[PDB]
């Protein structure tokens, strides 16, 4: 009635995700993903809406959590731009609009300890640490499926302090209470549609705050898996396929 | 034509006067306003968001190891874990919080605070802690019997891995100055200490040391006044 | 480099006395000064860490404290197996430096 | 005669803070208003009336100065243009790009929001090197993107047939002008995670990461209306007051020191958001004398 | 008083003074951005 | 019980190489940062190397930086120290102890369990 059940099933498209130790589901900024209303549209071409082909769960990367692990970040449209029929509607069209349902998976024994911070940062601009040399490379700004290991998680590699990242839609994977984080995020931009190749709407960040400690005899390999699913995906402006 | 007489305050540029200037572009209609999620109209709405307190800000502690209160299995009884002051605009743990940085843009604050604690240990680790708020007047409690006399909660680890210590608003005045130190300790808020009510017990083949994450925020009765500038970041030359 | 200076290079005593060995730092190191004990065979064991915490298994005769920049290790009642050697280790700066030995002897 | 009702409501009415209700003691099971789960991502719902025995307070403290309007509607330095006509720079004019991210005080306040949509008021405080304000005539021309930019003190672009220009003297009150929302997008953007143009961004200097032309609003051209070198340098200070603000997606306030305009670049010597104690147990408060 | 304020002397609506007569508050979209509402008295994870 | 057994001492000629392993047992070697320590015959301890619990981070003092390299094998629970061009100033007893500045939960096991002590000798 007034609690949050720990079992959860997330079914979109032809994919289903089960969790038996969930905490809740974060509905970023209180709004659900929606299509673009005609009052807030600018392009005149009819949009493409592949419902079940595009909007589905893509398991994209698995990282090995270690004691001396800083963190990892992925950029949302970039992480899915070479995969499935999403990475084809986003290369053939110039305009794109979609939300997502991020699901992060990390399970460990009751004799393991550690806590991760899973956050979704709108307009996550990665900075460079200067002693070119003042601007980040393209590998660090759009890293794709295999994300980028943080260099200074204390500053989120952006000059902003990690302590205040909880102002963004976030969740914790605390290995004694839960093993998954779920964040539903609507499309956030100052424009109805935008390019899925030249612009990254959100940044997905997973940072260990309390390191992963265990004892001798426990499973030393504890992986973190990122599953993402577009929601309400629209595409407009068809043309030759472009991969930038 | 119409007789008028100029008064003092003429030709002055008050940087905070809400006036009316001429428009440089007549007939200008801007781009339509579309729905962008995440609109915030008040800074008090941001002050009620829990953000990590930097309680382990000791010398030699670098990086994310400053956001962690170490907790450990004890040989003795009734020992101190960690302490910090609950003045939001003081140089210390509250500099890492959103309520502690919004406060520095204002001169006076009022209302209750909220420090949520989270135990990031094993599932097999049990314990009980006494977190106490000592109102102004007293130094940091030297023992647990002294801290017990103030606003305190006993916290049992378990399934629900978080507890909320509401620092209540016990003040002489309706407001407290964000500045603190010297004569301005008249506006000191108090001290929060974490003691061991019982031990930190673990079964065999289980880590004997864990962490506590502190998350500070403001309650529904928080207010700020006398907007001012911040002492946070500095500049010696234009960025160019 | 944070140079740490142990005051007594050697201190004689008799079983039952109370000795104390100080070790000052060149800059602020906080509560990050440890204490070691090297036996004649050459085994090192940590007695006090963070200047006030005794390692699990050490007798209650050891007590560390801080009075300003001076970090002191006190042996309340000296027993027979407490006359070997003592070092102070600081780990606040990156070049972790150690003291210079406080070999205690008998009279 | 329906404006007399509108003119009466033209005051800042006070909106008070939240009240406290009286509370009693609770001794029972299954009602745990103090146990939370921070892994959920939600802030604690625990109120004061459920943690301690509270009294009834009718709180009359106002919360108006915490609005985003009041927090932002306050002028601040966003530019310093120096019109040189002395020594080895006998120009008499300057063309200054409009960037509000060159000074830390206005920059750190703006970078609290990801998207802002606002009208502005721009005031110009111009003088000489010795604070003096003679009767020199100045033209403050605004050059939108695409318009031709001046190349001398006596060039055709200063005819301002369509560009907005303000003619004023140093010996007059500071010129002030209301500027609307002037972006192709629906909101400005202090953080743009992307590139302006398509392509393989494999350059050594990735000077284009983060540059959104929706914020590039053009240049300001300032000249002395003269026919030859005046021999005097004039400093112009631009102050931007924000009006009719709408902000979206709050962000953490800046912790590191800025290094360059238009980029979040920081230094390898990372500073700490909080200052340093000597121990996790030391507090700086020497209160009264204990009775025991 | 008589409060002769907040008058607009120009035809462009953006020349007016600041909009200071609407102090709206809605923190739930940052403080409790979750799908399942959790009552204060209930244990959250159950 | 935590037990560290260092091995690999010997009399190496000036300007040579030597590898010093350290067998670890009794604790999770993949969760602790390790470090090597020296002891000049003048009874003056000194830090020589340190490595993260995964092997990515390393720190060497300026007196050692550039010559010595510290490795880590977690599957075999071994810790190495690959020496380079040496000098008489490196003839000392080397110890393998726990501790490192690359752990957010450190500062507790900093130099808590030392080893037995190998012995290197650089001379002719
Ligand atoms: C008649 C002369 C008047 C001068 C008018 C020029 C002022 C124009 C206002 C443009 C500022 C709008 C917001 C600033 C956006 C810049 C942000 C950026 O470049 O990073």
């Amino acid at each position: 009635c007034g609690y949050s059940d720990r079992v959860a099933q997330l079914t979109v498209g032809n994919s289903t995700i089960t969790t038996q130790e969930a905490a809740n589901i974060v509905l970023s900024y209180g709004e659900w993903p929606e299509y673009c209303p005609s009052t807030d549209a600018t392009a005149v071409d009819k949009p493409t809406r592949p419902d079940v082909s595009v909007n589905r769960f893509y398991t994209l990367s698995t990282k090995s959590w270690k004691t001396e692990s800083t963190g990892w970040y992925w950029k949302f449209p970039d992480v899915l731009n070479d995969t499935g029929v999403f990475g084809q509607n986003a290369q053939f069209h110039y305009l794109y609009r979609s939300g997502f349902c991020m699901h992060v998976q990390c399970n460990a024994s009751k004799f393991h300890q550690g806590a991760l911070l899973v956050a979704a940062i709108p307009e996550f601009v990665i900075a460079a640490s200067s002693p070119q040399g003042l601007y980040p490379d393209f590998a660090h700004t759009n890293p794709g499926k295999d994300g980028q290991e943080f260099r200074d998680p204390y500053v989120l590699d952006a000059g902003i302090p990690l302590s205040q990242a909880l102002i963004f839609p976030h969740q914790w994977i605390n290995l004694r209470t839960n093993n998954c984080a779920t964040i539903i995020m609507p499309y956030i931009n100052a424009l109805p549609f935008d390019s899925a190749l030249n612009h990254s709407n959100f940044g997905l960040v997973v940072i260990p705050i309390s390191p992963l400690k265990y004892c001798n005899g426990a499973t030393t390999e504890v992986p973190i898996t990122l599953t993402i699913a577009p929601l309400n995906s629209e595409f407009s402006g068809l043309r030759q396929a472009i991969k930038q | 034509g119409f007789p008028t007489e100029l008064k003092p305050g003429t030709n002055q540029f008050l940087t905070t006067d809400d006036g009316t200037s001429p428009p440089i572009l007549p007939g200008f209609e801007p781009t339509p306003l579309i729905h962008i999620p995440g609109e915030f109209t008040s800074l008090l709405d941001l002050c009620q968001v829990e953000t990590i307190l930097e309680v382990n800000n000791t010398t030699g502690t670098t990086g994310v190891s400053r956001l962690l209160i170490p907790v450990r299995a004890q040989n003795n009884v009734d020992q101190l874990c960690a302490s910090f002051q609950v003045d939001p605009g003081r140089n210390g743990p509250w500099q890492s919080t959103m309520v502690g940085q919004i406060c520095r843009y204002y001169t006076q604050w009022s209302g209750s605070l909220k420090v949520t604690f989270m135990f990031t240990g094993s599932f097999m680790a049990t314990g009980k802690m006494l977190i106490a708020y000592t109102p102004p007047g007293s130094a940091q409690p030297t023992t647990r019997e002294a801290a017990m006399l103030g606003t305190h909660i006993v916290w049992d680890f378990g399934l629900q891995s978080s507890v909320t210590l509401v620092i209540p608003w016990i003040s002489n005045t309706h407001f407290r100055a964000v500045k603190t130190g010297g004569v301005y300790d008249y506006y000191a808020t108090g001290i929060v200490t974490i003691w061991y009510q019982t031990n930190f017990v673990v079964p065999p083949d289980t880590p004997t040391e864990a962490n506590i994450i502190a998350l500070g925020a403001a309650q529904k009765n928080f207010t700020l006044k006398l907007c001012k500038d911040t002492d946070e970041i500095q500049q010696t030359a234009e960025y160019q | 480099d944070i140079q740490m200076t142990q005051s007594p290079s050697s201190l004689s005593a008799s079983l039952g006395e109370r000795v104390s060995l100080t070790c000052r730092a060149s800059q602020d190191i906080g509560s990050r000064l440890n204490w070691l004990q090297q036996e004649p065979d050459g085994t090192i064991k940590r007695l006090i860490y963070a200047t006030s915490s005794l390692d699990s298994g050490v007798p209650k005769r050891f007590s560390g404290s801080r009075s300003g920049s001076y970090y002191s290790l006190t042996i309340s009642s000296l027993e027979s197996e407490d006359f070997v050697d003592y070092y102070c280790l600081q780990y606040a700066g990156f070049p972790w430096t150690f003291g210079g030995g406080t070999k205690l002897e008998i009279k | 005669e329906s404006a007399v009702s509108a003119l009466a409501d033209t005051t800042i009415s006070r909106v008070t803070a939240a009240n406290t209700a009286a509370s009693t003691h609770s001794l029972g099971t299954g009602r745990v208003p103090a146990l939370q789960a921070a892994e959920t991502g939600a802030s604690s719902n625990s109120s004061d009336e459920n943690l301690i025995e509270t009294r009834c307070v009718m709180n009359r403290n106002g919360v108006n100065e915490a609005s985003v309007e009041h927090f932002y509607s306050r002028a601040g330095l966003v530019g310093v243009v120096e019109v040189k006509d002395s020594g080895t720079s006998l120009d008499g004019y300057t063309v200054w790009p409009i960037d509000v991210m060159g000074f830390v005080q206005q920059r750190r306040k703006l970078e609290l929001s990801t998207y802002m949509r606002f009208d502005a008021e721009f005031t110009f405080v111009s003088n000489l090197n010795n604070s003096t304000t003679p009767g020199m005539l100045l033209q403050y021309m605004y050059v939108p993107p695409g318009a031709p930019k001046p190349d001398s003190r006596k060039s055709y672009q200063w005819q301002t047939a369509t560009n907005p220009s303000v003619f004023a003297k140093l010996s007059d009150p500071p010129p002030q002008v209301s500027v609307p929302f002037m972006s192709p997008a629906t909101a400005y953007q202090w953080f743009y995670d992307g590139y302006p143009t398509f392509g393989e961004h494999k350059q050594a200097t990735n000077l284009q990461y983060g540059q959104c032309p929706n914020n590039m609003m053009g240049h300001f051209a300032i000249r002395t209306v003269s026919e030859s070198t005046t021999g005097k340098n004039i400093h112009v200070r631009v102050y931007m007051r924000i009006k009719h603000v709408r902000a979206w997606v709050p962000r953490p306030l800046r912790s590191q020191a800025y290094m360059v305009k238009n980029y979040p670049t920081y230094s390898q010597t990372i500073t700490n958001t909080a200052t340093d104690r000597a121990s996790i147990t030391t507090t700086d408060y020497e209160g009264g004398v204990p009775a025991s | 008083t008589i409060n002769f304020t907040n008058i607009n002397y120009y035809k462009d609506s953006y020349a007016a003074s600041a909009s200071r007569q609407d102090f709206a508050q809605d923190p739930a979209k940052f403080t409790r951005p979750v799908l399942d509402a959790i009552r204060e008295a209930a244990a959250p994870l159950q | 019980e935590v037990k560290l057994v260092e091995s690999g001492g010997g009399l190496v000629k000036p300007g040579g190489s030597l590898k010093l392993s350290c067998a670890a047992s009794g604790f999770a070697f993949s969760t602790y940062d390790m470090s090597w320590v020296r002891q000049t015959p003048e009874k003056r301890l000194e830090w020589v190397a340190t490595i993260s619990s995964g092997g990515s981070y390393t720190y060497y003092p300026d007196s050692v930086k550039g010559r010595f390299t510290i490795s880590r094998d977690n599957a075999r629970n071994t810790l190495y120290l690959q020496m380079s061009s040496l000098r008489s100033e490196d003839t000392a007893l080397y110890y393998c102890a726990r501790g490192g500045p690359y752990d957010y939960d450190g500062s507790f096991y900093t130099m808590d369990y030392w080893g037995q002590g190998t012995s290197v000798t650089v001379s002719s």
